[PDB]
């Protein structure tokens, strides 16, 4: 089969900048049989470009494609807010049909440090035998961030989960919520609960903490 | 206009059978091939196979050959994708699409969730505030997705972040919703998160204040 490799994984650019997205094939593909799709969160993929360089119906002029042999590009000449999405290339010349792994185009803005907040478990939850400790990292950029949970100075690993919001439509930042989960028994055996946050915008790690009780 | 309309979201247990559907309208259904595409959570697009509804000529992607059955009923302009015995690893969004060579029209997708977990309503715990303050709710131990969360019955929207759920080892989901507010408001303004989990008919209002 023909394997399609897209690069970069993530493209970070400001509105008005030119986006150049790459799709490399494991062997030569006729330009007639290379397509690009756009996908927004919670939406089906939409055809953008077909035959390497032709715009699909309804697609604005700022989208273009070029390439042949093993190397293809999708170009967005000047990015609009609505263009920030995931893009997939696809070949349909030789079966089986294959897709690239996708490139996310996200908004580059000025680096912004997270505001950090820690929340102890509720007394109601403790009654049930489990303790959830929550750390919020609010309104930061870029997306990459590190949460390090500490319990009486012991670095925790493997007992936490986190998720991140979609890039904010107004300020282009992200927020992150992390939950440390431990048994009520473990929670009551220890005193100091700390969330240490590392991020590009912080000169040094920020730690928020509480003492149990 | 050309439309492909897929059947609704499915929540299943491992070992159960399932046939999902894709109905075409606004064109000659028996004149075009229909493809099926898988998209696992947070992952890319995968080609599954293709069918010509006119004669049911069917080709499978090598990875899906013998794993699913693709079929069609031309009399009702419908294409199908089916599993005899679902696995948790079949959890994904499934798209049908009309084949031109490229895929020019797409269905809206059918979400298929496969888990050994059973329907369960959430517990809602406060994330209590202790000059910008943050407060919130922890919506813990529910199945399946989704939940809805509002603040003050929709009156509070500014500074709200409702996070994607995480799937715990228990097979149950956990989600947080937070809001940042003036520290000065903490003594005077009531903050209530309104949580609804339709699958279990569990609706909860949690007032959140300093402990």
């Amino acid at each position: 089969e023909i394997v399609l490799t897209q690069s970069p994984g993530t493209l970070s650019l400001s509105p008005g900048e030119r986006a150049t997205l790459s799709c490399r094939a494991s062997q030569s593909v006729s330009s007639s049989y290379l397509a690009w799709y756009q996908q927004k969160p919670g939406q089906a993929p939409r055809l953008l470009i077909y035959g390497a360089s032709s715009r699909a119906t309804g697609i604005p002029d700022r989208f273009s494609g070029s390439g042949s042999g093993t190397d293809f590009t999708l170009t967005i000449s000047r990015l609009e807010p609505e263009d920030f999405a995931v893009y997939y290339c696809q070949q349909y010349g030789s079966s089986p049909l294959t897709f690239g792994q996708g490139t996310k185009v996200e908004i580059k803005r000025t680096v912004a440090a997270p505001s950090v907040f820690i929340f102890p478990p509720s007394d109601e939850q403790l009654k049930s035998g489990t303790a959830s400790v929550v750390c919020l990292l609010n309104n930061f950029y870029p997306r990459e961030a590190k949460v390090q949970w500490k319990v009486d100075n012991a670095l925790q690993s493997g007992n936490s989960q986190e998720s991140v919001t979609e890039q904010d439509s107004k300020d282009s930042t992200y927020s992150l919520s992390s939950t440390l989960t431990l048994s009520k028994a473990d929670y009551e055996k220890h005193k100091v609960y700390a969330c240490e946050v590392t991020h590009q915008g912080l000169s040094s790690p920020v730690t928020k903490s509480f003492n149990r009780g | 206009e050309v439309q492909l309309v897929q059947s609704g979201a499915e929540v299943k247990k491992p070992g159960e059978s399932l046939k999902i559907s894709c109905k075409g309208s606004g064109y000659s259904f028996t004149s075009y091939w229909i493809g099926w595409v898988r998209q696992m959570p947070g992952k890319g697009l995968e080609w599954m196979g293709i069918i010509y509804p006119g004669d049911s000529d069917t080709r499978y992607s090598p990875s899906f050959q013998g794993q699913v059955t693709i079929s069609a009923d031309k009399s009702i302009s419908t294409a199908y994708l089916q599993w005899s015995s679902l696995k948790a690893s079949d959890t994904a969004m499934y798209y049908c699409a009309r084949y031109d060579g490229e895929l020019d029209f797409w269905g809206q997708g059918t979400l298929v969730t496969v888990s050994s977990a059973s329907t369960k309503g959430p517990s809602v715990f406060p994330l209590a505030p202790s000059g910008t303050a943050a407060l919130g709710c922890l919506v813990k131990d529910y199945f399946p997705e989704p939940v809805t969360v509002s603040w003050n019955s929709g009156a509070l929207t500014s500074g709200v972040h409702t996070f994607p759920a995480v799937l715990q080892s228990s097979g149950l989901y956990s989600l947080s919703s937070v809001v940042t507010v003036p520290s000065s408001s903490l003594g005077t303004q009531t903050y209530i998160c309104n949580v609804n989990h339709k699958p279990s008919n569990t609706k909860v209002d949690k007032k959140v204040e300093p402990k």
